[PDB]
């Protein structure tokens, strides 16, 4: 039963990147300021914070079996730092621009950046951060890169070129490229995590999200109903439902059989631009990020 | 630049 409940909210500079921890109750938020902070929601304490840099954060995840944070900034760096001491593990230039996304492989060491220099790269960890691979293709920012949860020896790239790739570690072209028919790009993409369906889910300036069959490539729905650009979709990794978020300043709750809308919160923080939910659904919490903050919500 | 906030 949806039941929305805010469970910690706090006012920041733009959130523009968010995680949750898997075993702690903290999100990371990367913020457009160059600062990070990690919150716990259920305490409402912050656990960490730290300047990185001046400029923007646009990406961040936790590497919680390393006890790490990674991120990624406008200054084209990748920092990865210990989260219980604040320690900067590494510090290195990634691409030479902006980085948009970055992705943790669940079982091998590998992490993926996806920048406006029109690349993924893969580095390394246990090879001393060592660049792997550059998989190239694109021909505008890439925007969002995502590990397909029941392959992650595969994965997908958005991008304002207005396709999505999917590309095999260790193999040089896509495996297949999406041609959206989202004419003024792909924000972002994100897959099912369940083994039913084929599916993966596209958002676009142009006001639509998509569902897509990687099997045959078809568009499966298109979802309208936001009014500014959808920075985000996702789809909930325990609930029938999917989740997006736009510079209308809404978030949307979409029933995902019926793809019709259930839901609608103005949350008054102004434009979302990021998302996240609880790996295990614990509580089946999300949080997202916007221009003036962010919030933690238990859906039910 | 494009995407720029």
């Amino acid at each position: 039963k949806l039941d929305i409940k805010k469970t910690f909210s706090n006012r920041s500079d733009r959130v523009k990147g968010i995680d949750f921890h898997p075993t702690e109750p903290w999100v990371l938020t990367t913020l457009y300021s160059g600062r990070v902070e990690i919150w716990n929601y259920e305490t409402q304490v912050e656990v960490r914070s730290i300047q990185v840099t001046e400029t923007p954060v646009r990406a961040g995840k936790f590497i919680a079996r390393k006890n790490w944070i990674i991120v990624g900034s406008d200054d084209f760096r990748i920092r990865v730092f210990n989260y219980n001491t604040g320690e900067k593990v590494v510090d290195f230039e990634a691409h030479p621009d902006y980085i948009r996304s970055i992705a943790v492989h669940p079982t091998k060491p590998y992490v993926l950046s996806g920048s406006d220099d029109l690349t993924v790269k893969l580095w390394n960890w246990e090879n001393n951060w060592a660049l792997e691979q550059t998989f190239e293709g694109h021909e505008h920012f890439v925007m969002c890169v995502a590990f397909n949860p029941k392959d992650p020896s595969t994965f997908a790239s958005g991008c304002l070129d207005r396709t999505v790739k999917v590309w095999s570690l260790g193999q040089s072209t896509p495996n297949f490229t999406l041609t959206t028919g989202q004419e003024r790009g792909v924000n972002y993409v994100d897959y099912y995590p369940l083994p039913d369906k084929p599916y993966m889910i596209t958002a676009s300036d142009d006001l639509t999200i998509k569902i897509w069959d990687y099997q045959t490539k078809s568009c499966v729905a298109t979802l309208e109903g936001h009014m500014s650009n959808v920075s985000f979709a996702v789809f909930h990794p325990t609930l029938p439902i999917i989740i997006s978020g736009s510079e209308d300043g809404t978030l949307k709750i979409w029933n995902s059989s019926t793809y019709k809308v259930e839901k609608t919160l103005n949350v008054g923080l102004e434009r979302s631009w990021c998302i996240a939910t609880h790996p295990t659904g614990r509580k089946n919490y999300i949080a997202s990020g916007f221009d003036n903050g962010f919030t933690v919500l238990s859906l039910g | 630049k494009e995407k720029s906030d």
